[PDB]
């Protein structure tokens, strides 16, 4: 059995560098080109790039070159990955692959990839905002431009649980989280009482919560 | 090369995953499932390894490779890739219809006078409760397409195991007031909802 | 159509401390004047020089040559021309459908029970003292389509390389003529260009590595020399001669693979080489199917695909 094993990914800043590594078990690790291939957040594979281990040569992507090294060590059997100046859209699952004794494709064996997440180098904060029902009736809270994960929100000092909804955060290109929460109403309680969220964020913890109105 | 973004089957049904391109450097066959690496399944475009069932099989005639796949069971529920060489396609997410029948409740929200107020504009396409999660967004002002500014989440599942997910379209007040209105469309196996917001 | 193992010949004489000719006269039998070609029955045969069985063994004869002769224990060798004969009941065949790549059918199909002169030479990025090509120059690989799968060149000009140390210490210098090399190189490009669906070519150096690919590495006067040839491969082309910055080293990767040795370093004197660019190792820039373009960097592979260049045309079969 051949088997190849990656522990160096984690989270990152912009600018910056990152370095992956890939060991391998089972086979003569001089012979059989190493891959270096990346997978983006619900997109398809991407190939970066190949080292051959004997001495070193390589092949880069034309995206990368430049950005992108690749090493080894061979004592150690292993080989590794610089990727430097990156970008949030670098944000991926990274792998080392292999395939058979006949040279290199198709890749029979992979690594176990590693999450590599691009990110803002400061806190900045969050900066709640109101979604006001126009005129079937729904409400919710914005927060967005925050860092780093997460943000606990609930309405009106956790007084409801039926009817609201908070999705998940994204990382927009600016390298800073924001989602939003939204619950339905009946369109006959706007007026009587008023509503508030409650965003807190810890990281910088700023229970800053603001109301809705049209 | 060219791949369909998702598919959908009943159990025990037989379906075809289809990736044109190719460009005649024949065809592999990988079944990746969420956060495991991808593991190969189909070589030498019509070959399997041990360990493949009799289910799979696929042929390249050409430049479009296809994968079949017959009486589809519980394992079969994951992303399937072509590739050439060091080339993959985009996958085709296959979902086995667990809970029949579904449709995407979506919510659209203008930006605020808050945001406004500080020269910043957000428009929020809200989507939830809809199966198989693989949907497609759109960002419309007027007529035409917006492909600038706009940031989308993977779909996630809810406690009820139907998927959610949402978009978001930053823009410049400027722009967000010079013009009539806009518009976010999903699509969910074939149908399309549209949702439209004006600046009042 | 089955793979054996064969001896050697040799053209060399047991007089001299050479390594080459006092290996070779036991490792080898001394040529025999019998030379019987036989252009068989115009029968066409299918040939694949990159599964070939006799690099391997060549390969091994290398090995052992350097294993026993180089010590950390200073002689001047040269590369003799090695022969390859094999017994009864296992006979070569040779190729001489004049431009062939070496994998496919071939017409005018010869019968010699031993190879010709072959001098086992290794070299990086560029394959010197080589066998010219007759008409055309030849690209070869098992398919240009893969970018892991190395790409040899034959030239049809054999181009003048001059290596030279004077009397700076280990500091060296390479002489090209310039315009010969522009030449061919653009020849290649038109080459590159057809078989790539009038694709444009470029040339540029190594992504990166250890200095024996990173850059043209040999050995002459029993000297290890790394030659700087980035101006060789000067995408914008310059037109007189060009001067190659090399070096001598005493730490080398073992061209096998064992770590790096140590050696004396180089005996006092004039230390000259002049030999024959043949071959020019390459290898494609993966990726970038949309793009316009196709990007080249030389040297890659093993040292065996040295010795397949030389072996592109003869296969062993059964009788
Ligand atoms: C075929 O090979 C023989 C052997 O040297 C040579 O004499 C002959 O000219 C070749 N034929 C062609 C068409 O090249
Ligand atoms: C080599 O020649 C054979 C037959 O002439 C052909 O099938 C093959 O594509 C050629 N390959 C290259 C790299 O020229
Ligand atoms: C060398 O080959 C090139 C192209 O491969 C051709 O144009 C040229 O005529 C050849 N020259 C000789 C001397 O054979
Ligand atoms: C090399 O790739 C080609 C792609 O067109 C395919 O026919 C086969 O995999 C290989 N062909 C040859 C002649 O080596
Ligand atoms: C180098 O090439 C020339 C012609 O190109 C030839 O006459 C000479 O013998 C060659 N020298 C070698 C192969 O050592
Ligand atoms: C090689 O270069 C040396 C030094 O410049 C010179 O003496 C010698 O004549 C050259 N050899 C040839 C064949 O040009
Ligand atoms: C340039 O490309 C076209 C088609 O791509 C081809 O017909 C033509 O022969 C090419 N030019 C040359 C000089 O080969
Ligand atoms: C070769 O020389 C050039 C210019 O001096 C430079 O790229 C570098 O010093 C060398 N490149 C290598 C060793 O890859
Ligand atoms: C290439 O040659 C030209 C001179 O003709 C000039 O750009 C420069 O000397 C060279 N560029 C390199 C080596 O990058
Ligand atoms: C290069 O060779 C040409 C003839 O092939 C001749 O002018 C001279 O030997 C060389 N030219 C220069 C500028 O060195
Ligand atoms: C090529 O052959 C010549 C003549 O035998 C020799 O002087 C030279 O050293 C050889 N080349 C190499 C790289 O050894
Ligand atoms: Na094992």
């Amino acid at each position: 059995h051949v088997q190849l094993v990656q522990s160096g990914g984690g989270v990152k800043k912009i600018g910056a560098a990152v370095r992956i590594s890939c060991e391998v078990t089972g086979y003569k690790f001089m012979d059989q080109l190493i891959n270096w291939v990346r997978q983006a957040p619900g997109q398809g594979l991407e190939w970066m790039g190949w080292m051959n281990p004997t001495y070193g040569q390589v092949n880069y992507s034309w995206r990368f070159e430049g950005r992108v090294t690749m090493t080894r060590d061979m004592d150690t059997e292993t080989a590794f990955m610089e990727l430097r100046g990156l970008r949030v859209d670098d944000t991926a699952v990274y792998y080392c692959a292999r395939g058979p004794s006949g040279e290199n494709y198709p890749f029979h064996y992979w690594g176990q990839g590693v999450r590599v997440v691009v990110s803002s180098p400061s806190t900045k904060g969050p900066s709640v905002f109101p979604l006001a029902p126009s005129s079937t009736a729904a409400l919710g809270c914005l927060v967005k431009d925050y860092f780093p994960e997460p943000v606990t929100v609930s309405w009106n000092s956790g007084a409801l649980t039926s009817g609201v909804h908070t999705f998940p955060a994204v990382l927009q290109s600016s390298g800073l989280y924001s989602l939003s929460s939204v619950v339905t109403v009946p369109s006959s309680s706007l007026g009587t009482q008023t509503y508030i969220c409650n965003v807190n964020h810890k990281p910088s913890n700023t229970k800053v919560d603001k109301r809705v109105e049209p | 090369l060219t791949q369909p973004a998702s598919m959908s089957a009943s159990p025990g049904q037989s379906v075809t995953i289809s990736c044109s391109g190719t460009r005649h450097i024949i065809s592999a066959w990988f079944q990746q499932y969420p956060g495991k690496p991808p593991k190969l399944i189909i070589f030498d475009d019509d070959k399997r390894p041990s360990g493949v069932p009799s289910r799979f099989s696929a042929s390249r005639p050409g430049d479009t490779a296809s994968l079949t796949i017959s009486n589809v069971q519980p394992e079969d529920e994951a992303t399937y890739i072509c590739n050439t060489y060091e080339f993959f396609g985009g996958g085709t997410r296959l979902t086995v219809l667990s809970q029949p029948k579904a449709a995407p409740s979506v919510t659209l929200f203008p930006p605020s006078s808050e945001e406004l107020q500080a020269n910043k504009a957000t428009l929020v396409c809200l989507i939830s409760d809809f199966y198989p999660g693989a949907v497609t967004v759109a960002w419309k002002a007027d007529s035409s397409p917006v492909k600038a500014g706009v940031e989308t989440t993977t779909p996630s599942k809810q406690s009820n195991n139907k998927y959610a997910a949402s978009s978001y379209l930053s823009l410049t007040p400027e722009q967000w007031k010079s013009h009539r209105s806009y518009s976010c469309q999903v699509t969910h196996e074939g149908s399309t909802v549209e949702k439209t917001v004006a600046p009042t | 159509d089955a793979d054996t193992t064969l001896f050697c010949a040799s053209d060399a004489k047991a007089h001299e401390t050479e390594v080459h000719n006092v290996w070779a006269t036991h490792a080898c039998v001394p040529t025999d004047p019998n030379p019987q070609e036989i252009h068989l029955e115009n029968v066409t045969e299918n040939f694949n020089m990159w599964k070939n069985n006799m690099v391997e063994q060549m390969q091994e004869d290398v090995i052992s040559l350097w294993d026993q002769s180089l010590q950390p224990p200073k002689i001047s060798f040269d590369p003799i021309p090695i022969h390859y004969c094999t017994p009864a009941g296992y006979v070569i065949l040779k190729c001489n459908d004049k431009n062939f790549n070496g994998t496919g059918p071939c017409k005018n199909v010869s019968s010699v029970q031993c190879t010709h002169g072959i001098k086992p030479v290794v070299s990086t990025q560029l394959l010197l003292n080589g066998s010219l090509a007759e008409e055309e120059i030849i690209i070869r690989s098992e398919n240009l389509t893969n970018n892991a799968k190395t790409i040899i060149v034959h030239l049809n000009k054999s181009v003048e390389i001059n290596c030279t140390r004077p009397s700076d210490i280990r500091k060296a210098y390479c002489e090209i003529n310039g315009t010969k090399w522009n030449k061919v190189l653009k020849q290649v490009t038109e080459k590159l260009k057809e078989h790539f669906n009038n694709k444009t070519i470029i040339f540029q150096p190594p992504s990166g590595g250890d200095l024996e690919i990173t850059m043209h590495s040999f050995n002459c006067r029993g000297e290890f020399f790394y030659c700087n040839t980035t101006q060789l491969f000067n995408n914008t082309c310059c037109n007189g001669t060009i001067t190659l910055p090399c070096k001598i080293k005493q730490i080398i990767n073992m061209w096998q693979g064992t770590g790096q040795a140590m050696y004396a370093p180089p005996i006092d004197g004039k230390i000259n080489c002049v030999s024959n660019i043949t071959g020019i190792l390459l290898t494609r820039d993966g990726g970038a199917n949309n793009t316009s373009n196709e990007t080249f960097r030389p040297g890659g592979g093993n040292i065996k695909d040295n010795w397949r260049s030389e072996l592109y045309k003869y296969k062993v079969v059964q009788i």
